[PDB]
């Protein structure tokens, strides 16, 4: 949902030792994984680089560097055993190189609150349904991707930089069982998104072709990355409106389903009594309802609407849709609308 | 319109790849199917789930195959189903360009237009003279009164000439007026043993010539005829020779089943049975086609819209089998013992 | 199961890219036998390299294609190399769900399996009568001892009635009883000239008729028969006449050639040569089957297994065209001179 | 050199992608065709975009497959056109390793490279006795003076001894000298009724038996023989005897259609007319090859260039019919109509 | 009387007018429908859906 | 895919309004044209107006109307003009739901679809002994030997009955077999001054009877007779007696004219002249159909695709009045501007 | 027909038969037994008693 | 560049101009009752211009222009309203001119 | 000229509409109606009610 967009772009964007750093902790750190995105296209590129110049930087004594047809970086396999740094390279619609990769996150524990696809992101397999240690859990945990970047980090360079790789393994498999919890575990509430659609971020990305469902544009410093892997995360404790959260969401819910209804019988005011009517338009039917209707609502949807704008057609599909969550509220202005359709009982008259 | 079709096809052929529950997709899947399905919900207002489990969202998902394949074919099934409905908005889902299809059915259906909107030479299946009312004993002497050579058919791809010592004539017309041929192959023999008018054997002598618009052709070797040169036998033999001439094989425009790669074994993959349920279902759907509901037909189709239809169907044939849907179906009646080849003959009407 | 065959199949067709040593891969296969051979030297602790150069290199990934072949096909050959030794835990390897097929592998599967499991009208290869130990000369009179019409056969697709001045007689019960046929056509001709009892020619009047079931049938049309109706013959004529009736093809549930698609071509591909080496490895192969280890077989399988087996060996053959493999196999003897169409001839026992 | 012909059909039946003008590509290919089209630009200096819409982006994109095709079939067809000119540079580009090639394509040219560099057993087309000069009635006695056993020929694939009372012999000389058969499957029947010599009517008495290299084998069944065992003939009974011996297929190892899967379908696209500016660019193609420039070679080809032609034709027919190009051609008037099955037959010299 | 059968002949009409499921009926038929479903259900107590 | 047609007419129709481009609009048609051209120029990228005055702008908005009258019926033209060119995307535009569709026309397709998918009782056109080869003599004897009563065809909707003084007998079979009615109103009449064999003169006295079924029926009334039931016919009179059976009509399950509403004056419209472009254009798309590109088929349609075909012409005919397009067409050489009914005669090959 | 009353119920009856088109409802009558196979000329002919 | 933005429609009560402006063909009545929706409004130009953003430079500032689409379309159908309706006096301008 | 015809053609169509009161007319009709009824007393100087 929120991408971790394009890196900034300040001056500090050479200090190579900063760059190179970022350039591994983010293919481990970050998902291009072909199941879902995490990062931008530009983002990778630049982390792909910033390894790719990592790689082949050779501070020391030389390795074998086999460079491949295609210029492109990370075309070349070092040396000894040859591990060609292609399969490190950002594809997005395979996961490729950085994190996930070869592992499953996007699995599905049929029978869970909400119907709002019910599905678990169990970060590089850690299906983290349990109580977190994290002294105990961070043990013998592959991540396959982490796992084959350790080995290309010794077949190409540095044992003593490989070595902080292996010695990390526990600390980075906490940060994210930790997420795992936290996002599947805690923010599974009706406003966390809808599954058809979490499936189509990523290839709607990929496609370039847009649609409603934006990505969030989150421009991250170069060096954060570092700091961000060298910092695990331990919720101290949740959000206050937690276990009342489920009333309020059905608060919001009847109230909206009542707008629409009310609607519906307005809209057909004007077919109903033209020479009453005449200046009628759309516009002002529902001006008159959001005028009757709670406050509190409207700002709930003014915060996308006075940033996406809605056309009346999108408020008459919106009204049209089938789909109302019963109050007692929503059962009687229902049924008073039904006895109010007389309008001799109404007192006006012909 | 024909980038609908592809797409359609894409989709099923993505659904396909659904084998088992926990299984990780091919990076071309994930990206088809996210993107699909979701569109589809978004004008279908259905349940369908990337990875179905149950068996009603595995039936969702078939419905789904069904209303692409049928839209993409451009058929209005009725009403078939109290558990199906068809929704004509499933064309506009086809529709949109941001559902991408494969290289693999652009190509396919790229081929089918291409050949289906032009003509084309082709080795016919059958006899060349199949349809004769009259046929001759091959072998035996047949003089028409006034004629002093005799060509007459014998058989669904042979014919002889009776020629009297030192006769001689044109055959061609016995070949045309049937059919439209462009190029017919021949091959022609001697009749060495022959029965004559009375039952007596009688002997052909060699010397006999068969010359195809002049030039002389020897026996036993295939000859490019073009139907239009003048077939011309000559007997200067002092006896009576008989000489069968075959027509090994004929080439026309009218399309075969090689006008598609394997297009027979995707006939055969959707005239198959499987099971009451899918016997019924394809069976109601060519129902709105020129294409018999259960039985091959007898002469290959010519138009796109038949061929694609099957090509269609045989996929949504494959999609059927690894979905696993149970469904109902007006006038179809289930019956769960073990299903065997008995059973499935009594089925075909 | 299937998934596992899929899987299989999979990673051979990806073998099979490998055409050189620099050329750059397509971002899906990276994917693919990065995960598969990852997780097969894990299990079996061979040295396979994604970039083989050497020869050995080669060689192994083979045995790789080769012990997953085996593995989807459920088959043990045994000790038939000492290079080669079959380690039967590749099928742990097939089942790793972390390995992605291709939508094509799906499908190809899908219908295999789907196809197998069922039945389907299918065209039938060969002639109706021919598996008859009598035959009659065609055209020639033949009247059953004490009957006004006699049926009898005259060839492989092929029979004619004999009927005296007036006679009339069901015809029905010649075809009953052989093969298990659906719909039969037909198509009858008049014999227009056929020998008598003693040799004489005879002429066949027009007034004869052929109806199937009540309804009155023309000469030298094609009718579909469903082989339970009646085929009564009639002779209005005051003259004995003679009448072909022909076969020209009929449809059972038998399987034949066409089953899965160009299924033909794909095993000319198996029961190909290329070399000793292949031939004998093939054959032994074969040898754990069903399947004739270096013969066509005569009628066409019809079970999982079979069609399953074959095809995974088409594969594995063009994966031993690209790999370009040499290893000893017990009980040959490569010769390395340039290899003739008579050097193979001999190979084929 | 095989890298170089996948890479040549991957570009084509990449182009082949192209049916609209906004519509969204799969990812895989915009990848493909970015380095194809930058480097192909490189060394022939046109200017082919990937996303034609004028016209003249389109031939030149068409011509580039063009070049390609050729390069890869390794063709120079020389000034056919005032608008077209072949590139031998073309080839470079199919050479240049950082463009990749599809799976699909790989395993294609593998199975062509595979079949076509050595030999199988296959079934053969056409009757066995099909290249004969002489037949005879069959049906008809015939005794060869001095001999108890007579067999002759009296079909494409039908053979009939005629055996004396107590007559015994071997027949398989008749069979022998011809083709070069591995395996030719029989089905011998009785003569229930022949006619003699004279015209009269002669039964054939149940206990006439056939063994082949020794063992008895009944009538009826199909028997696979090795064409050089011993096919005898007895005839334990008191009377004339006349027997049929069908060659219903046999087995050779000369290539036939189903060499490569649905070779005829891709022969057929090819040998298609589409429009005149097709048929004269199909035309002039295939007069700097072996192959017949417009119409269906009898005998299927066996060599690597001819197949691999066929291929790259066929494929870029449907490039053709995709592009919907528009040029000229040497000797070529194309009449702008919109095309009937009259014009097409026209066009075929 | 004629109009209660004009009248009845244009809901039927419009009841023709559902192909799909396609919601965002046109306004002219959403209205009708509309209008006519609710006095039905009024007096029939029967449950039409647009 | 009726709603596509549905639309594609609502939107024809609504260009139809557009005879002056000044006037006002009625709101409803603005807002269709609104959606639909705003649509259309996204898609196709071609400059269509609402407000059209040159002629390029009313060409432009006929092109729409084809372009989707076109794609409603499913059809593909071609190349028959160098001014237009046929957008497939037009399809994708009139599956967009947001395009609307007057009640009218769904309607009017509902009622296609409709009686289209069945069957129903209809007056059939023509006599009942129509499609007869022999033919009598009114009023003239006529008794086939051996018989007291013959029936006997003397009009393409008569028969007459000869019975001899105090003969009775059916005569239902010589309507059976004919056609398949369902019922059949007669009418019979005594033949009450008749010719004899010879050529005299003879009256039938009043007393012949007439029954149906058992019940006896009177002369000159209608009669609904089923077809199956006893028509007896008795002579109780002492002298020769002829009468007349009237089939005055039929009604069978075979569709006629009025099978949809004004159907007839509808395809007047389609085959009327109007010009030679309009008549070339009318001729090169019926030309894609199953129906005679310039002459009503004597034979009503039966099937959705041909009746909604004309319908969609029908209406872009009057479209194409309203905007008087002019362009040029291959094969069409436009005569000036006077017209008279001769040269429409011509144009009708 | 003649009659006010006629003309009009067949047009309601023919517009009824549409709407029956489009809806393709699925109920229960007395005295009638559907027969869901297919449907045919034939069952058609056999239908009107 | 791919619309048509002089509208000669209906007899003009003032007679020197008939021609009545559609900047983007977007009608003043597409704000009286909408067209076509809200998330497409989308104007051939804008459209291709954001196309072009993206496939060279960036998104992130394509994504600036795609939101700020619907409120210049606003702008621009406000604009038209004020043109063609709420100013066409005499000293408007003939169309003769205004085409030449 | 076509046009004209077309008016008084959707004129009096429009008029048949005006069954016997306890209509409410649909919307567009009124519209059509007005201005016409409106010109023709305008020209006509009877006075035609709607």
């Amino acid at each position: 949902q929120i991408i971790l967009d394009l890196k900034i772009d300040p001056g500090e964007r050479m200090d190579p030792a900063v760059r190179m750093v970022a350039g591994v902790v983010g293919h481990l750190l970050f998902t291009a994984g072909g199941r879902f995105t995490n990062l931008t296209q530009n983002m990778a590129r630049q982390l792909d680089i910033a390894l790719n110049d990592y790689l082949l930087y050779m501070y020391n004594t030389r390795v074998q560097v086999n460079y491949g047809p295609t210029g492109e970086p990370l075309d070349f396999q070092i040396g000894r055993n040859q591990y060609d740094c292609n399969v490190f390279r950002a594809d997005f619609a395979t996961g490729t190189g950085y994190n996930g990769w070869a592992t499953i996150d996007v699995e599905y524990r049929d029978p869970a609150p909400y119907v709002h696809a019910q599905r678990y992101i169990r970060y590089c397999g850690i299906d983290s349904r349990e109580l977190i240690n994290p002294t105990t859990y961070g043990i013998g945990m592959t991540y396959h991707c982490y796992n084959e970047m350790l080995r290309m980090l010794v077949a190409a360079g540095k044992d003593s930089e490989a070595a902080y790789f292996r010695s990390m393994l526990p600390f980075h498999m906490v940060r994210f069982a930790r997420i795992n919890q936290i996002i599947n575990e805690d923010l599974h509430s009706v406003f966390s998104l809808p599954d058809d659609m979490f499936n189509a971020l990523l290839p709607d990305l990929i496609a370039g072709a847009h649609q409603n469902a934006d990505p969030v544009v989150l421009d991250v410093s170069w060096i954060s990355l570092w700091f961000a892997f060298n910092r695990s995360f331990e919720p101290t404790h949740r959000n206050e409106m937690l276990e009342i959260a489920p009333l309020i969401e059905s608060v919001y819910a009847s109230e909206l389903s009542v707008m629409k209804v009310d609607m519906r019988h307005l809209s057909l005011m004007q077919r109903r009594f033209p020479d009453v009517l005449i200046q009628a338009r759309p516009s002002h039917f529902w001006k008159a309802v959001l005028n009757d209707s709670p406050e509190a609502v409207k700002a709930v949807m003014n915060l996308s609407h006075s940033h996406n704008f809605i056309n009346i057609r999108d408020m008459m599909r919106w009204v049209l849709l089938p789909s109302l969550q019963p109050s007692l509220k929503l059962v009687l202005e229902e049924e008073a609308w039904a006895a109010a359709n007389d309008f001799e009982d109404l007192m006006l008259t012909d | 319109m024909d980038t609908i079709a592809a797409r359609a096809l894409t989709v099923m052929r993505a659904c396909a790849t659904l084998q088992e529950a926990r299984i990780v997709l091919e990076a071309n899947v994930m990206e088809i199917l996210g993107i699909a399905i979701n569109r589809y919900n978004g004008l279908t207002l259905r349940g369908v789930t990337m990875r179905p489990t149950s068996l009603a969202q595995r039936n969702e998902m078939f419905f789904m195959c069904l209303d692409m394949m049928l839209s993409a074919a451009g058929i209005n099934v009725g009403p078939i189903s109290p558990d199906y409905t068809q929704h004509m908005a499933t064309i506009g889902v086809l529709a949109t360009p941001e559902i991408p299809f494969t290289t693999e059915a652009a190509n396919e259906i790229a081929r089918v237009t291409g050949e289906t909107s032009t003509w084309g030479p082709a080795r016919q299946p059958y006899g060349f003279f199949l349809e004769t009312e009259e046929t001759f004993q091959p072998g035996r002497w047949f003089m028409r009164a006034a004629q002093a050579a005799t060509a007459v058919v014998c058989g669904p791809d042979m014919i002889q000439v009776s020629l009297n010592a030192g006769a001689r004539g044109d055959v061609q017309q016995i070949f045309q007026g049937r059919n439209d041929p462009m190029m017919i192959y021949l091959v022609w023999r001697r009749i060495e043993n022959f029965a004559m008018a009375q039952g007596n054997s009688q002997q052909t002598q060699a010397g006999v010539t068969v010359s195809v618009g002049g030039v002389d052709m020897r026996a036993g070797r295939i000859i490019a005829w073009d139907g239009q040169a003048a077939l011309h036998v000559r007997n200067p033999t002092q006896q009576n020779a008989m000489v069968q001439i075959q027509v090994v094989f004929y080439i026309s425009m009218d399309k075969t089943l090689n006008q598609y790669p394997a297009l027979t074994a995707e006939i055969f993959n959707v005239y198959s049975f499987r099971d009451h349920t899918w016997h019924g279902l394809r069976t109601a759907i060519r129902n709105r086609t020129t294409l018999p509901n259960m039985l091959p037909p007898i002469f290959p189709p010519n138009d796109r819209d038949s061929i694609l239809t099957l090509l269609l169907l045989s996929t949504l044939a494959d999609v059927y089998t690894v979905l696993r849907p149970e469904f109902a179906m007006h006038g179809v009646n289930p019956m769960p013992g073990p299903l065997t080849a008995a059973i499935a003959r009594a089925a075909y009407v």
